[PDB]
């Protein structure tokens, strides 16, 4: 079991930078040619 | 392209349906039942 | 009015998703309702909801 | 069976549904299990992956959510595709590009 | 840097006649020529462009002979924005034309120098007019325009 | 992509191609495509059938067909877009437009733009044809 | 969230917090006596 608990937040993730300018520009568009705009909208997924 | 974009009145009928269905997930996923969560302890194990 | 065109822009911009969205959010919601259809057609979801 | 479903007219004009049956998920294990050997030796029935990776990459040229949904499975499929080099037509790295 | 891709230019419509199987010459035509088709920068103290000015004609002198009309206008346009940086020195290029290009004047391939020919006379409306022979093939081009 | 093409079309384009069906399974040779492409009223040249089995043997399938066929209207298509979608733009549709008018129409068009974006648009160029329009947002 | 569901305000009194904090008590006894919560 403290074999699970010491993996598994060594796994943990952090305030990462470049992953953050990957947001920056992608934000920049609004909406595709001709499809529903962006379907994940936050697409919060990144970040933490 | 958005100054382009189509009317609603001319998508045929088989088309403007399933996009009905898909948008119309703003009824059951803000909707709560509630309902099992109370009584399920409470019929099930407790008086069991 | 000049103006009521502003308004009047889902109708022709947004693509046709965006604009079920618009008219149908008023309809199975509650109390507050923003750019409403007709009193008729908004009784039959109540009841079938 | 696979040359006869490029041919059926609805596969060209209702893209929702295939992601909804999500053949192209079943098809990607046919590939795994032939694909499955310790080393280049295990080439064994070739001339299939080659008739299965070309309706792939069409697949993948329909619309942009057809692209996104295989897209995923872009580190699954580059795991077993620097392995089994030397034939033509297609090859797993293909369709990952 | 024209002293070393001229020389496979130099082979331009050295096949463009009776067959030429693998015209992947062609396909150098679409990032060679292009890029030379961005510098307006030209001086003179020299006469090596006169080989290459008709060798960009020699190029389009095929009306179809395998040119496509999506890349025939890379060599079209080559050239037409080419004339607008020379010092004002165009000799045989217009002797080239002469009246060959007043010849077939029922064809596709007028288009190809008549609107270059204007460019010419648009920016030299006051001036050159320092020839002789040149002077005397305008109004020999005018008479059989 | 092939997401351009409404759906009625591609059936015509099926019925077309299935109508002269060599034995059922798809492949056609060089000489016959040029027939079948000209015999539902598109009659251009031959350079763009020859390019067209350069960028695909002598085995041509409906796919391919299908992708060639999309990607040359869809070069059309897009180039006239840019026209009639300015339709709405201007009252009359000719092309003159006040600047006071866009002031309230031009920031809700869906996209959720808000004032700034606009006001860097317009002021980086009275009334403006659809050409200048062209001009200033394909750049 | 069988338990937690009793987990610009009047101050609150002594005798009803402790109801709070018994029913949660009693709310989550019956599901650790139950094996569970060795699980």
């Amino acid at each position: 079991f403290f074999q699970s608990i010491q993996a598994l937040m060594q796994t943990c993730s952090v305030l990462d930078l470049n992953a953050f300018e990957r947001q920056n520009k992608a934000e920049g568009l609004g909406m595709v040619n001709e499809d529903g705009t962006v379907i994940n909208r936050q697409n919060g997924e990144k970040v933490m | 392209a958005c100054f382009r974009m189509t009317p609603l009145y001319n998508l045929p009928t088989h088309r403007a349906c399933n996009m009905f269905l898909e948008s119309y997930k703003a009824a059951w996923i803000l909707t709560e039942d509630h309902s099992f969560e109370d009584r399920m302890i409470d019929d099930l194990s407790k008086a069991g | 009015s000049a103006a009521e065109t502003a308004r009047r822009t889902r109708e022709f911009r947004s693509p046709p998703q965006e604009q079920i969205n618009m008219l149908l959010h008023f309809k199975d919601e509650a109390d507050e309702e923003d750019c409403p259809l007709p009193e008729d057609i908004r009784q039959d979801l109540q009841d079938f909801h | 069976s696979i040359g006869n479903i490029m041919n059926n007219k609805v596969f060209y004009q209702h893209p929702n549904l295939m992601r909804a049956l999500g053949m192209h998920e079943t098809v990607m294990e046919v590939m795994v299990n032939v694909l499955g050997g310790g080393e280049t030796k295990e080439i064994r029935f070739p001339k299939m992956v080659t008739s299965c990776c070309r309706f792939l990459c069409y697949f993948c040229r329909i619309s942009r959510q057809n692209q996104r949904s295989m897209f995923d499975h872009l580190s699954y499929l580059l795991e077993n595709s620097g392995i089994g080099l030397g034939m033509q037509g297609s090859t797993p790295l293909d369709v990952a590009a | 840097h024209v002293l070393d891709v001229g020389f496979l230019p130099d082979m331009r419509a050295a096949a463009s006649l009776d067959t030429a199987t693998f015209s992947t010459t062609e396909m150098a035509l679409a990032l060679n020529r292009y890029l030379c088709l961005a510098v307006l920068p030209l001086i003179t103290k020299c006469a090596p462009l006169f080989a290459g000015t008709e060798h960009r004609a020699i190029m389009v002198d095929s009306m179809l002979h395998t040119v496509y009309r999506l890349s025939r206008g890379r060599s079209l346009t080559k050239a037409q924005r080419d004339v607008i940086e020379d010092c004002l020195m165009a000799l045989c290029r217009y002797i080239r034309p002469s009246m060959l290009q007043h010849l077939l004047r029922r064809l596709v391939f007028d288009v190809p120098i008549l609107n270059e020919f204007a460019k010419m006379p648009l920016k030299l409306l006051t001036n050159h007019y320092e020839r002789c022979w040149k002077y005397y093939c305008l109004p020999t081009g005018w008479a059989n325009f | 992509m092939a997401d351009q093409l409404t759906e009625e079309q591609i059936a015509e384009f099926k019925e077309a191609f299935s109508l002269f069906d060599k034995d059922g399974d798809g492949t056609i040779t060089t000489k016959a495509l040029g027939t079948v492409m000209r015999s539902l009223g598109q009659n251009p040249t031959e350079a763009e059938l020859q390019d067209m089995i350069n960028e695909v043997n002598g085995t041509i399938d409906f796919p391919a067909f299908l992708t060639m066929m999309a990607r040359k209207m869809k070069d059309t298509d897009s180039e006239e877009e840019i026209r009639e979608a300015f339709r709405v733009f201007d009252k009359d549709g000719n092309g003159y437009i006040s600047a006071a008018a866009l002031r309230h129409v031009m920031t809700n068009l869906g996209e959720k733009l808000t004032d700034e974006e606009v006001d860097e648009m317009i002021r980086e160029a009275g009334q403006v044809n659809y050409e200048a329009f062209v001009q200033m947002m394909t750049a | 969230k069988s338990c937690h569901l009793e987990e610009e305000e009047v101050e609150v009194s002594f005798e009803e917090k402790e109801m709070e904090k018994q029913r949660l008590l009693y709310q989550q006894s019956r599901l650790h006596t139950r094996g569970a919560a060795e699980m």
